[PDB]
């Protein structure tokens, strides 16, 4: 029955993001240094955000026990071929969102009917505000609901290849980032930020105040800058790499502008038509709480 | 031709036959409009549904 | 406090020739084992033979 300090579950060593390359396992702040890039001139501009839809979908009546966590990071990062998935057990969530509940959410990435024996689980008082913010996700292919498609990731190529220089003004011109790398690249780091107890990370967005907020965001604004690094390849145009005498690099067609089908098809992780549904629900939903 | 051996014969059958020893459990159904079955469930607190 | 019980058409209409009225039918009427409609059928049916 872990607690937070105002430190967040995020300021442990229980659950760390760490991404493994270079022969040893290094953090998510090392690896970005590595990702170079130019621009093609075509102004990527930021748009407005619309807010999300207050309405919380029903817990359809469930004996047993679903991994909410599980398919929260199977949807987004999943790598393995991920089939339709509009449906299915993913609003769970909003039976914590009420006041005096008995259903518990523990470590690891479960939701319990009632608490058992011998499982450490998150403090039920700031999994509550968690909850009236993500069950909201159940809803992510309801007609009339869904998010858009196209201009948030407008929005997620400011983040992760952004100079400030550029979003204190708003506008940047598309730029093509390439890293350099090694064998599987792209799919290795997907089989690798796949495993990383993303709950131990929205918990605290929506508890840890302006105190410790402003410090928060500045400790992670690196651990998202991970997670939406990948989950920018998986829409991106080409992937080709191109060649030194002895080196490799993984030139990255167009981050920031959204296409509809991947460059990966082997190279990379993919997406389907229904999970471009789902990443625009979730990246709209984390923005608005994020910023 | 019916209602009269239906709402007779058979009315009092059901009269008493809602008051026996294995039937408990209220299945009413005289308000359409709100009306549900409350549910029971056997748990324990180590891990039983 | 309020009793219920059942009312009469051959109480609120009485016309010329529409409803039978008389106290030397009402009283006759106020006899009969309540009849239904195969009661009734079978008594315009005995009369027939």
């Amino acid at each position: 029955m872990l607690q937070q300090p105002t430190g967040g579950y995020t300021t442990l060593e229980q659950f760390a993001f760490t991404i493994r390359n270079d022969g040893t396992n290094a953090t998510p702040t090392q690896f970005l240094q590595l990702l170079s890039y130019e621009a093609t001139e075509n102004e990527l501009v930021k748009k407005t955000i619309p807010t999300p839809e207050t309405h919380l979908p029903s817990a359809r009546n469930v004996p047993g026990n679903v991994y909410i966590e599980d398919a929260i990071t199977q949807a987004l990062f999943g790598i393995s071929a991920q089939n339709v998935n509009a449906h299915g057990y993913f609003s769970r969530l909003s039976a914590l969102a009420l006041p005096n509940t008995s259903a518990r959410l523990g470590l690891d990435g479960v939701i319990y009917n009632s608490e058992t024996i011998n499982i450490p689980f998150y403090d039920p008082a700031a999994v509550a505000n968690f909850a009236a913010t993500y069950a909201k996700l159940g809803n992510a292919s309801t007609p009339r609901y869904r998010a858009d498609m196209i201009d948030i990731y407008a929005h997620v190529g400011l983040e992760l290849a952004g100079t400030d220089a550029e979003r204190a003004a708003g506008v940047m011109p598309v730029k093509r980032a390439k890293f350099d790398s090694w064998e599987g690249s792209l799919i290795s780091l997907s089989r690798d930020v796949v495993n990383w107890k993303i709950l131990a990370f929205l918990i605290d967005l929506c508890s840890l105040e302006g105190e410790a907020l402003r410090a928060f965001k500045t400790r992670n604004r690196d651990v998202f800058r991970m997670m939406l690094f990948i989950m920018s390849t998986a829409v991106a145009a080409n992937v080709v790499n191109r060649k030194v005498t002895k080196r490799v690099d993984r030139v990255l067609e167009y981050i920031g502008v959204n296409s509809m089908r991947t460059a990966g098809r082997t190279a990379t992780i993919t997406y389907d038509l229904s999970r471009h549904e789902f990443a625009a629900k979730f990246l709209q939903l984390t923005f608005t709480r994020w910023n | 031709n019916i209602a009269v051996a239906h709402t007779d014969h058979l009315s009092v059958v059901y009269a008493t036959m809602s008051n026996f020893m294995l039937n408990f459990t209220n299945n009413f159904s005289g308000n359409h409009a709100t009306f549900k079955p409350d549910q029971y469930v056997i748990t324990s607190p180590e891990g039983s549904y | 406090r309020y009793h219920e019980s059942v009312l009469e058409i051959a109480d609120i209409f009485d016309q010329a020739d529409f409803i039978q009225t008389s106290d030397a039918v009402r009283q006759l009427r106020a006899l009969m084992p309540t009849l239904s409609t195969s009661q009734i059928r079978h008594a315009i049916e005995r009369i027939a033979q």
